[PDB]
């Protein structure tokens, strides 16, 4: 379908995406803390030697500066791919993102824009990251019209989605599940390709219950579906949301009209998490089809803990038990 | 001999703290005195008459427009207005020293830059009124000007955000290699924000052709500079970032002009940042330039009278046409959020259209287009 | 009930709250941009003359500094009441709030805390504030465990709620609806009093539909209830949520079990707004009681516009039309 | 004579940019040479033997603990570890110059401060293991130490956030009037964050008794200082904020001690900030102090051997007890989010307890308390 492939883990598929972008776009540059030597998660290995020190470069240690700087590059029409080292450290740049990047086009009547900006950032739990190496900030950004928030589940998905972000004419935040960086490899096309933004993917068809998740949590719900089928005779539709905003309301609603049941899962805390937006929307569009309450299986409403991580995450047993109760409602 | 990678320095064998010199700070560069007299002939830029008259007419026309729109605000005809008083010479003098395609970032006190680049009175007015002629589509508060044609990036209200952005634009210009500087205006208040620190440092380490233009008028709203900083103003910060810095008399268009011309020349050639701190008041740039014109034989009372009259009429013609224009179609509240309109945003647009069909008598529809 | 009262508008009731706090707490200080001369909305008039320049003082123009500074004061046990000049300008401090203030107690095992910190900020639309003088940021903060977010509807409510924030042993954000600052006065007790946090108030009892809102939008839904009763024969229960997090789930659920219908309204944009958290929660607890889908009547998913404000806000006609459709479902 | 409120300055009649001096920067203060010899007798603090031995033993005991926990991290027994190598003298020398109740904010390289204030090996270890003895309740990553009893504010991972906080604590101390300084440690990397700019400026304008202690080792992860700033290190920034500043040899405990003692003395008396920049390497503080001890007759090879042995045993006793302790009860994941536990958080706690009753065989329950 896509030409020659090779086995890549998530970090290598990111490098491949970034390589293909620099090769085909003479304006593109990549910048952030420690990107020159290859990055702390190895996502930029070899790019500076290949493309030059004026295209792949270190900034001072200042997240609000990195984002402000990226916006100014994009204001001239050049592709700016900014890295924030951990998603937990995106918050200093929150005003640059929310008040500036997201509103740049609207407030100028489209005289100016920073659509050629993409911010990439490692995201999600890692087993031992505790408070500041584990966060999933996507719900903070979902409430800000004018930006796109995109999260891949795999290497193949990551390269296609990142290329779409980079080429999309809106400022994009691309969150890379850091626990997958060195996890299993899959086949990833060597040459550029795109996966559409704002499109969910039904990765497994089912008739009894719709499961929705994104990032690593997609693999958790796939396993939950397997446990449901085997232990309960229950047929799950598994959906990778992929784009957080603008999200693919139609695919989720069409699945729930078929099943009549929805469970949404995410690592981020329950309160204010993005599952509440999906739940309240599906409740509005599929009210008459709902056999049971939409269930949200999320992290607890606490900061992300070090030694208690195993008890914090919405793991497959947590999801399975909720699904079981939902099936019995 | 010290072997530290962080700093190039000798050893010292005696304990000695470095004291700031704030009592005798960076001196203030001046070209003409309060009587419009050139102090040092070798510093005279000898700008031609046509150009000096354009500086004078831009400053005064701005001041005329300020008077009228300030009154408009007082009567609630417009909702907000920031004036340019005391700032006319910093803006028109610096603008005159740029190339027309040099990209400008600023905030609230930079209308003079646009005036110098011949932005139509109609468009200043359209923005303050949010009428159909506004290219900003009436979306922002008044005085939030932007002009793509005149390389003037749209103003936003959060202070200092444009400073690291201006650095990114300067970096991109450096790579594009077509000999352009960016200038970035901000007040002394805004210089306290973390974004100022970000922009100054990124400009120096990334080697960007940018002029930082700080307007120091001694006040941020009610806050005197004694509550804003304790060093020697903003100019003394520049050197700590590795930035070439100067302080100038903001009431002296020639001093502002000279420092900006030289900062532009060296920024573009060397790819390095320059910091100008222009001292102003919250002795006036217009009257000082007026005295200069008279000593040259280049202006007189009769021309001054005729110009006050003509510029008042130009502003009033614009003002009244601006008030009589309809506002943009309410559909424009939904476009440009993203470049394309997401299907769910379009649904919200359609729900508004549906709402206005039933309840339209309760909305001010007669002032809006379509 | 509360001793001697006098007529106060919202800004005067804030000054009264702040006066009473300084009088009774020798450690309390108030600081921010332009607070010394009385503030840009007059909330600190007279306090510096009364309490001294070391207790009521201007900071440099730096929101991340103001919040960081307030946290450090509170770390020593002293009461720190920080002002952010417009809620739209709270974002530079977002990392200080979310990563620092909210997590201070948890991450230290309660060895350190900044519970004696309160951040107050003008909030909500004002008729002509456009993008950066109109915002309602409460949903951004609702997703951050460890802070409290509180929003009053009136002068009486504002003083009682602000005193509770200031004395509460958790970092609090108090959002003051700036359109009410100079609006109608009401009677406000001169001496200190408290209104409990995390408690909604049923301001008008009803049997057909529950309306929920906070801030100025409470007055809008009160009017909607009056229009429903008169035009439709419909009996509305009107609820002021008051505290955004931790919110009063019980009062909202108990009302919805009685009515079977819920409409939530807020000025903030629909997507990711706090109505989705309330909706998804009530859907979970009151699933079997729901006669119609929970309706959310919110600002549009755009930045807050200048000239189009009249068409943007979830006004009484918008709310009424949704209520009408919900009643007919 | 200039009449501008923003700056105290003369006029100048010639255009002159201010150039940074980075080639010959603020000189580096040194008390003893690389052979442990006092260079300038009038600068010798003449610390008594007992105190100098405590500095030496604290530095070496830290270094012992570093060796072992670094190995522990390598084998995945602990998940993370930051060492203190090259930083032992900046931390133990500065700590020795403080009063015991002076409040300390820092980050990753400040374990030596705690070691000097006699924090138990058991508690360093309990934190890295997240075991039941941790007062932090196992909630943060390893090396995120805090001790309320020893006035050492709990470390958090986001860089520079503690700098404006340390300023607020210094302000509150000023008002409380009981003669206390705050010290705030950060690296040269973290000094690029907007929060550093915030803290430095607030300290100067609000007149706070704070010492800013910047450790400049030439690197932030992979980033050399040439990519971090272009001025003369961090010390040259201090004066631009109105802050008294000094640069010291971070390998010289006596230089660090002297500068900190004098900064503390003047900060508390004058209520004003001091900036110390200590130059280190990413020639060693331990071996330099060792040479000094030998020249005094205060240490020898036999004591060095006996001390290496005893400190290795103390660390290994702590290490093994730390590994054998259970982890805290999983209920502690829910407490201290707020001071009290909100009813909805308690409901989540109860749902976990319910979950673990059915599915407990799938969780690592045998390592956790109750
Ligand atoms: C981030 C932020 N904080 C606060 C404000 C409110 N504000 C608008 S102008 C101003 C003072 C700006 O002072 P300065 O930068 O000195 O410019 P000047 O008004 O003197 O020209 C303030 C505090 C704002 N627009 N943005
Ligand atoms: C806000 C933020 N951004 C990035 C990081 C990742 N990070 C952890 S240490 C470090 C380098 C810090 O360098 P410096 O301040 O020089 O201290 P040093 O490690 O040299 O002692 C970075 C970038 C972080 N913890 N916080
Ligand atoms: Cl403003
Ligand atoms: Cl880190
Ligand atoms: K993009
Ligand atoms: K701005
Ligand atoms: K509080
Ligand atoms: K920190
Ligand atoms: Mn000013
Ligand atoms: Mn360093």
């Amino acid at each position: 379908e896509y030409g020659q492939t090779q086995k890549m883990n998530l970090f290598q598929s990111v490098t491949s995406a970034l390589d293909n972008s620099l090769a085909k776009d003479p304006t593109a540059v990549i910048f952030g803390e420690d990107v020159a030597f290859g990055g702390v998660f190895r996502c930029t290995v070899g790019l500076r030697d290949k493309y030059g020190k004026d295209r792949v470069f270190n900034t001072p240690l200042c997240e609000q500066g990195i984002v402000g700087f990226g916006i100014g590059i994009a204001v001239t029409g050049a592709t700016a791919i900014a890295e924030i080292q951990f998603a937990d450290y995106i918050f200093p740049a929150f005003d640059q993102i929310v008040n500036e990047a997201a509103k740049y086009r609207y407030r100028s009547g489209d005289l100016f824009n920073c659509g050629s900006l993409t911010i990439r950032s490692p995201w999600g739990c890692v087993g031992h990251g505790a408070l500041y190496h584990s966060q999933s900030p996507e719900a903070f950004f979902a409430h800000c019209p004018g930006i796109k928030v995109v999260i891949p589940r795999s290497p193949f998905q990551a390269k296609g989605l990142l290329l779409s972000c980079i080429e999309d004419k809106n400022p994009c935040i691309f969150f890379e599940p850091k626990i997958l960086y060195r996890a299993a490899a899959e086949e990833v096309p060597i040459e550029p390709y795109n996966i559409p933004l704002s499109q969910a993917e039904v990765i497994q068809e089912g008739s009894d219950v719709t499961l929705v998740a994104w990032g690593t949590q997609v693999h958790v719900i796939r396993e939950v579906a397997s446990m449901a089928k085997e232990k309960l005779g229950v047929s799950c539709e598994v959906i990778d949301l992929r784009t957080i905003i603008p999200w693919d309301v139609d695919t989720i609603c069409k699945s729930v009209i078929k099943t009549g049941r929805l469970l949404i899962s995410h690592e981020a805390p329950l309160t204010g998490g993005f599952a509440s937006e999906i739940s309240s929307t599906v409740q509005e569009e599929c009210f008459l089809n709902l056999e049971a309450p939409i269930s949200r299986v999320c992290g607890y409403d606490t900061p992300f803990p070090h030694i208690f991580e195993p008890f914090y995450i919405p793991d497959k047993w947590k999801c399975y038990d909720a699904l079981r109760k939902m099936i019995n409602y | 001999k010290p072997q530290f990678p962080g700093a190039s320095a000798e050893f010292i064998d005696k304990l000695e703290f470095i004291q700031p010199n704030v009592i005798s700070g960076i001196p203030i560069y001046r070209v003409m005195d309060r009587q419009g007299q050139i102090i040092n002939p070798s510093e005279d830029p000898h700008l031609p008459k046509e150009k000096v008259l354009k500086l004078y007419k831009s400053m005064t026309l701005l001041n005329t427009m300020d008077r009228i729109l300030y009154e408009s605000q007082r009567q609630g005809r417009i909702s907000f207005y920031m004036t340019n008083y005391g700032e006319e010479g910093t803006h028109v003098g610096s603008a005159a020293a740029l190339d027309n395609t040099d990209l400008v970032f600023g905030q609230y006190r930079e209308a003079g830059v646009l005036m110098y680049r011949d932005y139509p009175l109609e468009l200043f007015m359209a923005q303050c009124y949010g009428n159909i002629s506004d290219l900003g589509k009436g979306r922002q508060m008044p005085v939030h000007y932007g002009c793509k044609e005149r390389h003037f990036v749209t103003i936003s209200s959060p202070l200092a955000t444009q400073i690291p952005q201006a650095v990114g634009a300067a970096y991109a210009a450096k790579r594009a290699n077509a000999n352009r500087v960016v200038i970035c205006y901000f007040g002394e208040g805004a210089a306290s924000e973390g974004d100022a620190h970000a922009g100054f440092n990124f400009a120096a380490t990334l080697e960007c052709p940018i002029i930082f233009f700080c307007r120091n008028n001694g006040y941020a709203i009610s806050t005197p500079t004694s509550e804003q900083y304790r060093g020697d103003g903003i100019a003394a910060r520049g050197p700590g970032y590795g930035i070439m810095s100067i302080r100038v008399d903001g009431n002296d268009v020639f001093a502002v002009y000279n420092a900006t011309k030289e900062a532009r020349r060296r920024a573009v050639a060397e790819n390095q940042p320059f910091l100008i701190e222009a001292m102003t008041y919250r002795d006036h740039p217009i009257s000082r330039l007026r005295h200069y014109l008279l000593s040259q034989g280049w202006w007189d009372e009769e021309q001054e009278k005729a110009w006050r009259k003509q510029s008042r009429r130009k502003v009033m013609e614009a003002f009244e046409q601006a008030e009589r224009k309809p506002k943009p179609n309410p559909n424009l509240l939904f476009s440009d959020v993203y470049q394309e309109m997401p299907a769910q945003l379009r649904k919200q647009q359609e729900s508004l259209a549906r709402h206005l069909q039933t309840y339209g008598e309760h909305y001010p529809l007669d002032h809006f287009d379509k």
